[PDB]
RNA sequence: CUAAGAAAUUCACGGCGGGCUUGAUGUCCGCGUCUACCUGGUUC
């Protein structure tokens, strides 16, 4: 007799923040500590009909006569000043480790043979595999998610903050790193290391991380945009933080553990984040289906309750989405 | 019919009822429905005040009436593509032409 | 295939026509009875004639499973449900056809998912 | 094989807002620290001359009309008394992987769209929409109702690899027409230059200012923005102008329209001249639509005939399908 | 030339003691607002 419990909750590692966006130029991105925000405005816009009108209903009476009706629509923008070319962005991050303990459970022996089970994990092999593609992920700028398509340079800056002052810096060009390989470097190990020990409770880290991207003088940037509930009404709006234009932390949190190269669909997509049924939402389809033995749900309890090992390629998935938290169980 | 009636009665006791209308939030946008469903002058009225309601023309609240009835009686494709909403249209509009006659006998 | 399959399977979707190639359409005719045909047909009508051959003591099971495996792999759209329940977090979502989402309803699990089902209808 | 459901296609050439300022001849050249236009208020008394019911009875509506007074104030953008010309500058990048959707449901669809679009650009290069597309810059049309009347206008470009200048090009916008899509001996440098940005082969980021001598102090035309009634009778209740926190602009889908002007390839007439690339190609400033599906020149109908079932259309109208999916939108059921 | 004509509801009062609401999250793609105008209202 073993069953899983009830309700089951895990908080999560690496919380991020929001990122506030700002604008200078180039070439002065060593002294970018002064620089103003970059506002959303707000502009009008009409424009035709047309979408894929429906052939019961086409004649040309109605596409005459659709034309001549007057759209008019207020939409929230955000461009650069028309003389600098860079945008910076800034957030902190901390990892916080204890990874296998949940929040909230029910049954007592449920617990601790998760808790063994994990233990197991860690000790078999560290967290040294998924630390360097979270570090990779950082290294290249995939959190700016379309301010980094068609930029001139993409440059980060990390920082590791101990006190109120630094204690090691990181410098990284982030087109030479693709999206689509996990190499190792000699100075992109030591952050692996770090956030390696973060994330296994042997330490204390905050990570301060700024990226420069060229793009042009007095081109629009995308922020994160927000929900509207409901003649020149507003149809777009966009997410800000006190007078500057933000990106949401779960939209940096997603663009982090893009980490599973794993799933049985392919590999020349390149990677994916970590989600149960891992789908997604821009591809329509999901992969990880529960026809297919590859779920969180099943190589989970087959590997606690059965006492059945995935392989070792399939162990960093269940660790990855134990580290991403939310509420199993039932 | 009896909507437009009910509209009228509310006009003629809710703003005629209350002996006060002081000035609205956002006068610069909150005086079409002040000036026409609003009440004479008062101890507050300036020389712009009992001059500009009542000497103006007062016919563009038909037109702001019948802005609030079309959202009300819904249109599109499906009735004004077809015989039906053309008279749809034209009851509503037979209703609203009577309403800055009836409307407007006040001021002018 | 179980018998609660097959009426999921038969109302959850759209009623669709000439949806089967005509390869499909003999294997179906290889697999259904000497008497009745379907010919330029929907989908109901098929599935109420399955199912009335399976009340029927007379259509095996590994048949209509063939039948209805055949009828989940043609029907590809599905019917939008009104409502959906997250089950670890406690909250019932709406569906709305202007935004072209689910949005927040309500606080509740199965039962009050139940009850609203019972009271407006399932499907949109 | 179906279509898929949704389907997103970015947007390519991309240009900014526009900004405006006010200078001299003989002295363009040195037109980096000229004062910017700014959007003035002044005032108006409308007097009537709408077209009310034809054969009106009395003077009780027409007599007593005059006795009303209009109150009108507008927003209104001049040039100074000591400036005879225009400056407008904006920038411009265009980006490639035209043929990539943004967002599509269907595996199977993409895999055929994006061998649809593989096999064109291995027939016939991006030349041929790349060389209209540097008419149209080389003309001054994103000037829409500035480039009337002017005397003598002028078009800079330069191309930008870093904080410098790679290569410039100086064109006389009234020596080439607005009508005729003809080849010059310098223009298929710059057609050379956005086709190889538009293949993917490099990035590209153009910067075009225009010079249009207009007159000493007279009247530009930004563009309009949709004004809202929570004004008074004063305080723009009747006509307000875009400006981007200091000075008059025009908008960047305004130029967007302006720079995809370039198809000749509709049937209604060869001498009425080239249109903005739509599905159900139409006009706003003439009311008339074209391409419909009445016919069978429309987008939706012969993009499902080239994917779907292998009707590969007529090449001269081949570029319609691939010039409006590089202007991106939102396709599918 | 009225379902006409007529009429006192009153006196007093202690609501009250305790408490963990939690755990996760990608809002996305695209757009031409144009043409006209004497405030010599009495901005008392």
């Amino acid at each position: 007799i073993l069953s899983t419990a009830s309700v089951l909750a895990f908080e999560r590692k690496l919380d991020p923040s929001d990122a506030l966006m700002s604008a200078g130029a180039w070439a002065q991105r060593d002294a970018s500590q002064e620089w103003p925000a970059v506002t959303v405005r707000e502009k009008s816009v009409r424009g035709t009909i047309s979408n894929r009108l429906k052939t019961k209903d086409r004649d040309p009476a109605k596409l005459d006569a659709s034309i001549q009706s007057p759209n008019l629509q207020t939409v929230d923008v955000a461009n650069l000043p028309s003389d600098a070319d860079t945008l910076k962005v800034r957030f902190t991050l901390r990892v916080l480790g204890g990874a296998g303990t949940p929040s909230a459970c029910n049954d007592a022996a449920y617990r601790d043979k998760l808790l063994q089970t994990v233990a197991t994990y860690v000790n078999e092999q560290g967290f040294a595999e998924l630390a360097r593609r979270y570090a990779h992920n950082l290294a290249n700028a995939r959190f700016l998610w379309r301010n980094r398509v068609g930029a001139e340079a993409v440059e980060v800056r990390i920082n590791h903050i101990r006190q109120g002052e630094v204690a090691r810096t990181w410098r990284f060009d982030a087109l030479a790193i693709g999206l689509r390989d996990f190499k190792a470097d000699a100075e992109l190990d030591a952050l692996a290391e770090l956030i390696a020990s973060g994330l296994s409770g042997s330490g204390h880290v905050l990570l301060e991380v700024v990226a420069f991207a060229r793009i042009g003088d007095g081109q629009e940037v995308f922020p994160s945009q927000e929900l509207i509930l409901d003649k020149g009404q507003k149809s777009k709006t966009l997410y800000s933080v006190r007078d500057a234009a933000a990106i949401h932390s779960q939209k940096i949190g997603n663009a982090l553990r893009t980490i599973d190269t794993w799933y049985p669909d392919e590999d020349g997509l390149g990677p994916i984040a970590v989600e149960p049924y891992g789908s997604v939402t821009s591809q329509g389809k999901a992969y990880r289906q529960p026809k297919q033995k590859l779920d969180f749900y099943t190589l989970l309890d087959n590997w606690v309750l059965r006492d059945e090992a995935p392989a070792v390629e399939q162990q960093h998935y269940v660790i990855a989405n134990l580290i991403r938290g939310g509420v199993f169980g039932e | 019919g009896q909507i437009c009636d009910e509209a009228l009665q509310y006009a003629a006791r809710l703003r005629e009822l209350e002996p006060g209308w002081s000035a609205t939030p956002g006068c610069q946008l909150h005086d079409a429905e002040q000036l026409w469903l609003d009440p004479l002058r008062a101890q507050t009225d300036e020389t712009f005040l009992q001059r500009r309601l009542r000497g103006d023309w007062p016919a563009e609240v038909g037109n702001r009436f019948a802005n609030w009835l079309n959202r009300a009686v819904s249109s599109d494709s499906q009735i004004l593509g077809s015989p039906e909403a053309a008279q749809w249209s034209q009851e509503l509009s037979k209703e609203l032409t009577m309403f800055k006659e009836i409307l407007e006998d006040e001021r002018d | 295939m179980k018998k609660i399959e097959m009426i999921e399977i038969s109302q959850n979707r759209q009623n669709l026509t000439a949806f089967l190639h005509i390869s499909e359409i003999k294997a179906i005719n290889a697999k259904l009875a000497d008497g009745v045909d379907v010919d330029k047909k929907s989908f109901d009508e098929i599935c109420s004639i399955v199912l009335e051959q399976y009340q029927a003591k007379q259509i095996s099971n590994k048949q209509a499973s063939e039948i209805f495996e055949t009828l989940a792999k043609a029907n590809k759209s599905f019917k939008i449900e009104k409502f959906r329940c997250s089950h670890g977090y406690n909250e019932i979502y709406k569906y709305s056809p202007d935004h072209e989402a689910y949005l927040f309803y309500c606080k509740g699990g199965q039962g009050q998912l139940n009850k609203l089902i019972a009271e407006n209808g399932r499907f949109m």
